[PDB]
RNA sequence: GGGCUCCGGAAACCGCGGCGC
RNA sequence: GCGCUUCGCUCCCGGAGCCCACACU
RNA sequence: GGAGCGUGCGGUUU
C-alpha cells in the first residue's frame, strides 16, 4: 500500500547551526486551548446520513464556532475520514484539496464470475485509468487490493489520486468483468495526510468531549480532539525558514533564498510548499519558483511565491 | 452496511472475528448523528464515569 | 504598480427547474 | 408527497485594512 | 458582484 505522499525526503540544511527565541511565538504543542481551535482541524469520522457539508454545519452550532469548512467532498453514505478546518484554520483545506486517498470498498457484482478472474481483472486497473460511466481527463489508481470475495460481493481497498470517483472505478470494473457490477457501501480511510489512526474521531466523540469542556472544564479530552493545522501540511514539502523571515512573509513578502534554514529534497518549479518556523508552525502556503537543490546553493533571488498566509502578523515582531 | 472493523489490528471484513488476532468485529460505518442527540446526557454520563469526570 | 489579510445577500418561509426515497 | 439542491474553497472584480519586506556589520 | 469544484432562477424580509 503506497500512494504517491508516503515518500520519505531528507532533510536539507542551509543554515547549519540556526536559532529561534521563544519569546514571540506559539509551537503547536503549547498553544493556549482558545487558540488552538482558532487554529485546528478535526479528523473527522462521518457517519453515513448527512451530506457532508450539513456535517460541517452541526460541527459549527455544536462547538459555537463561526467559519469552518471540509477536506474532499465525501457523498451523504460514504462515511470516513473527513478532515474539517476550523475558523483561521479553514482555507488549509487548500492543502489537502490535490493529494491522495484510500477507501475499502464493497463492489457487488450483477452475476457470477471465477473468483481469480475478479482478482486479474481488478489487478489490471493498477495504473492510469480514462473515466467510462453509463452511456474527458485521466486518473490515477495508485492502488487496488482485494479483501474478501463471498458470492458477488467483493471488498476491497483501493488508492486513488485526487477526485476519482470510486462508483464510477467500479462500474467500470463491472463492465470489465462482464457482468456489470454496483458499488455497495463505500468507506474513505484516508485523506492524505489524514490518517485513520488515533486522531480520527467521531461526531458523538467530538461533541461529548467539547462538553466535557465547557460544562465540566477537562480541556484534555477536547483538546486531542482537535489537530493544529501543521498537521494539514504535513504531506507537503517543507521549507524551514529563519525568524527574522517569518515576520515578513506574514506581511506579503514572497521568501526569498537567503531566508531558509533548512529545506526538504525533490521540490520543483510550481510544486506546493509549506513554509514552516524553526518551531515547526505553519507560515504560509505557496509555489516554488526555485527547485530544492537550487535554493541550497544559492543566495540571490526568490524561492517561493507567497500565496497564502495562515501565520498571523503580531506573532512574529516585523525587523526586515 | 456488510463491511466490519476489528479496529484494535485494523482490518476490514464482512466476517465475524478477525482469526489472524481473535478480535470480533464491529460495523464499519460509525454511529449515526442528528444535532437533536438524544441519550446525549445519557451517554456522557457512562462516560463521564470510565474517566471519573 | 505588485504582495498579504478581511469583507462582498451572513435572512427564515414560499413557486417551478434539477437529482435522490 | 418527503429529503437535498452547499460548510465553504479557488480565480477574477469592487470595497476596507496592512506592507513594499534578499530577512543585519 | 462573475467563473468553476458542484443545476440552476422569480416573490414577504438581515
Amino acid at each position: 500500500r503506497i500512494l504517491p505522499a508516503d515518500i520519505k525526503r531528507e532533510v536539507l540544511i542551509k543554515d547549519e547551526n540556526a536559532e529561534t527565541n521563544p519569546d514571540w511565538g506559539f509551537p503547536p504543542e503549547k498553544r493556549p486551548i482558545e487558540m488552538h481551535i482558532q487554529f485546528g482541524v478535526i479528523n473527522l469520522d462521518k457517519p453515513p446520513g448527512p451530506t457532508s457539508h450539513e456535517v460541517v454545519a452541526w460541527i459549527k452550532k455544536i462547538l459555537n464556532l463561526e467559519k469552518a469548512g471540509h477536506g474532499g467532498t465525501l457523498d451523504p453514505k460514504v462515511s470516513g475520514v473527513l478532515p474539517v478546518a476550523l475558523e483561521k484554520a479553514t482555507r488549509v483545506v487548500q492543502a489537502l484539496l490535490p493529494a491522495g486517498k484510500e477507501y475499502v470498498a464493497l463492489m457487488h457484482l450483477h452475476g457470477d464470475v471465477p473468483e481469480d478472474k475478479i482478482i486479474q481483472v481488478m489487478k489490471e486497473f493498477e495504473g492510469e485509468i480514462i473515466q467510462r460511466p453509463p452511456l474527458l481527463r485521466t486518473r490515477k489508481v495508485y492502488y487496488i487490493e482485494v479483501l474478501e470475495i463471498e458470492g458477488r460481493d467483493v471488498l476491497f481497498r483501493v488508492g486513488v489520486e485526487a477526485g476519482t470517483y470510486i462508483r464510477s472505478l467500479i462500474h467500470h470494473i463491472g463492465l470489465a468483468l462482464g457482468v456489470g457490477a454496483h458499488m455497495s457501501e463505500l468507506r474513505r480511510t484516508r485523506s492524505g495526510p489524514f490518517k485513520e489512526d488515533e486522531t480520527l474521531i467521531t461526531l458523538h466523540d467530538l461533541v461529548d468531549y467539547y462538553y466535557f469542556w465547557k460544562e465540566d472544564g477537562i480541556e484534555e479530552y477536547f483538546r486531542k480532539a482537535i489537530q493544529p493545522m501543521e498537521k494539514a501540511v504535513e504531506h507537503l514539502p517543507k521549507v524551514w525558514i529563519k525568524d527574522s523571515a517569518v515576520a515578513a512573509v506574514t506581511h506579503g513578502a514572497d521568501l526569498a533564498v537567503p531566508g531558509i534554514a533548512k529545506l526538504h529534497a525533490g521540490i520543483k518549479r510550481g510544486d506546493l510548499v509549506a513554509i514552516m518556523t524553526l518551531k515547526d508552525e505553519l507560515v504560509a502556503l505557496g509555489k516554488a519558483m526555485m527547485t530544492s537543490q537550487e535554493m541550497l546553493e544559492k543566495t540571490k533571488g526568490i524561492a517561493v511565491d507567497v500565496e497564502k498566509v495562515f501565520m498571523p502578523r503580531d506573532w512574529y515582531p516585523k525587523l526586515w | 452496511f456488510r463491511i466490519r472493523k476489528c479496529p484494535k489490528c485494523g482490518r476490514y471484513t464482512l466476517k465475524e472475528v478477525c482469526p489472524v488476532c481473535g478480535e470480533k468485529t464491529k460495523v464499519a460505518h460509525p454511529p449515526r448523528f442528528s444535532p437533536e442527540d438524544p441519550y446525549g446526557e445519557y451517554r456522557r454520563r457512562w462516560k463521564r464515569e470510565v474517566l471519573g469526570i
